[PDB]
């Protein structure tokens, strides 16, 4: 099972704050540390600070402005970061590992990206990608899906609720406007479709929704 | 605080053929470097721990060799899926660093 | 059991507790500390050890005032544990020297 | 109290007062001397506590005739004080086993 | 005797930008290194004692790093008070000895 699990995304205002989580599971030791790793987009990892929630004691990364305040609830083994008065260099992806007190990072959550802007939330429209009438087909048959509008990032695109992992594409998102816009693409064995139905789960983290769009052919 | 540098920034290498990424600390560190995997939009992997050690549910193709200052992790055989990120963090002296990681092209 | 021999293993005891709890304490102590090397609960317990023994490889120690006072109490531990022993020992020939001398 | 009980303590006080004496005559030794590490107060007196112990981590010595002169007497008040200990717990185990003993 | 280069001599900065100070020691001094801030005509002044130690009464904008042979002095948002010359000195071993100086300049 997955052993640290945080928030898809956070989406905080120029000068104010957010308190990201990460939730465990698995084995816990007392000689267990927590680290939050950042990662902007494009660029490496930078190590943030770590805390020992058997002790409660935190250590930061010093050559780095302090953003951050880490703390950990014993109970529902609950590791938090406190990000304050966050500016757009504290826009980026927010990674919390586990480190058995022997230096590396055996286990890794999926992350939370975090967007500062003053933008508001906004879910993304979904529309089907069916080719046209007078395309002509080869063995295999290429379909997608459109996410428009949405903000902030990310978006999670999946192909008939993950049961369809090849020859899938989902490209990455461009920004126009204060709205983002992406489309995935999935291509399948001529012959199966619309015989088995083919349908895009997109879900948005930040608005929590999740809505389906099954591909059929154009009338 | 440890400077790890991994050069060149980006391999470009052809299919099935192996190959080899860079790690050298600013200092002596003994075998306590790791190495990570990150594939596009994924989260960080741990391949090898302790420059040579292996995990168990990583794929025999992967080694790390190395001591002191300079380390290497190797692809045998290198194919599609390996396409990806690779970073190598140190352990020896606190803070825990990061090397500025290497990208594997096919 | 005799005195010296059941102080002995009490020694030996509280020693293996310290060594254990020296560890734990040496990294909370040290992590935060640039440039620190004790820093990972399986070396510091080797650390631990070597400390115990005053064995001097000098491959690692604490650079922050906690640890050093962590030092101490391992010191001082593992200093007395193994002079308590020699004490035991002591006893123990003195004791069998006076039987042997019909005294 | 019992004579090697006595002299254990006053050990322990002598020892600490050479611990003391010994760290501000090291910087007072050392400074003075180019590449000499022994020369602020707080790790002189880690230096001495190492010294007294010979816990041998070898992060810091002096390097001077007057330092070296000084690193002797704490090594020596350090391992006679340790060595008392031993003499005074091994006096007090040898009493108890005579009364064991119905002597 | 411990060489402590301070480069760039001079650095030039926008208003309410975070600003670095460069101190490289010829050899391994722990975290024996200190800061001191000299305006015109006025004398020394402590900053940061031991790489990142604060000392009370400096703003909270002035932080250190840095452990070995590489030292950084950082201000976080600089204004116009900051402007002046900085110095690091380090302690490790004798004699002690002072680096060349920053300037700042904005
Ligand atoms: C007699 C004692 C010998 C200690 C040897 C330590 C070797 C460390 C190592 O090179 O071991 C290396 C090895 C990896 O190669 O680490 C490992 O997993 C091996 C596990 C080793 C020890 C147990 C973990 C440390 C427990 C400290 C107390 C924590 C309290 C909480
Ligand atoms: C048991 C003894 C443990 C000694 C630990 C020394 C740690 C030094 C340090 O890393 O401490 C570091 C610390 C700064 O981070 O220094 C400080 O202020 C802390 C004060 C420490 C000790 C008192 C000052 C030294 C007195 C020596 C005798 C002088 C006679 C005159
Ligand atoms: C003799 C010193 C007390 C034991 C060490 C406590 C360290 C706590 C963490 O900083
Ligand atoms: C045993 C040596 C005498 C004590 C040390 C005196 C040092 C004086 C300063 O140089």
């Amino acid at each position: 099972q997955v052993q640290l699990q945080q928030p898809g995304a956070e989406l905080v205002k120029p000068g104010a704050s957010v308190k990201l989580s990460c939730k465990a599971s698995g084995y816990t030791f007392t000689s267990d540390w927590i680290h939050w790793v950042k990662q902007r987009p494009g660029h490496g990892l930078e190590w943030i600070g770590e805390i020992i929630p058997s002790y409660g004691r935190a250590n930061y990364n010093e050559k780095i402005q302090k953003k951050a305040t880490l703390t950990a609830d014993k109970s529902s083994s609950t590791a938090f970061m406190q990000l304050s008065s966050l500016t757009s260099e504290d826009s980026a992806v927010y990674y919390c590992a586990r480190e058995r007190g022997d230096g590396y990072f055996a286990v890794w959550g999926a992350g939370t990206t975090v967007t500062v802007s003053s933008a508001k939330t906004t879910p993304p429209s979904v529309y089907p990608l069916a080719p046209g009438s007078a395309a002509q087909t080869n063995s295999m048959v290429t379909l997608g899906c459109l996410v428009k509008g949405y903000f902030p990032e990310p978006v999670t695109v999946t192909w008939n609720s993950g049961s369809l992992s090849s020859g899938v594409h989902t490209f990455p998102a461009v920004l126009q406007s204060d709205l983002y816009t992406l489309s995935s693409s999935v291509t399948v064995p001529s012959s199966s479709w619309p015989s088995e139905t083919v349908t895009c789960n997109v879900a948005h983290p930040a608005s929590s929704t999740k809505v389906d769009k099954k591909i059929v052919p154009r009338d | 605080d440890i400077l790890l540098t991994q050069s060149p920034a980006i391999l470009s290498v052809s299919p099935g053929e192996r190959v080899s990424f860079s790690c050298r600390a600013s200092q002596s560190i003994g075998t306590d470097i790791h190495w990570y995997q990150q594939r596009t939009n994924g989260s960080p992997r741990l391949l090898i721990k302790y420059a040579s050690e292996s995990i168990s549910g990583i794929p025999s193709r992967f080694s790390g060799s190395g001591s002191g200052t300079d380390f290497t992790l190797s692809i045998n055989s290198v194919e599609s899926e390996d396409i990806a990120n690779y970073y190598c963090q140190q352990s020896n002296r606190w803070p825990f660093t990061f090397g500025s990681g290497t990208k594997l092209e096919i | 059991s005799a005195l010296h021999w059941r102080a002995a293993g009490a020694a030996t005891v509280l020693l293996v507790i310290v060594l254990l709890a020296g560890s734990y304490l040496a990294v909370l102590a040290e992590r935060g500390a640039p440039g620190a090397q004790l820093i990972t609960y399986p070396r510091a317990l080797w650390w631990s050890v070597e400390t115990a023994t005053t064995v001097g490889y000098g491959d690692l120690y604490p650079v922050t005032l906690w640890g050093r006072c962590v030092a101490v109490v391992v010191m001082v531990a593992g200093i007395t544990s193994f002079g308590l022993v020699t004490a035991a020992l002591a006893t123990w020939f003195v004791g069998r020297e006076q039987e042997r001398r019909g005294h």
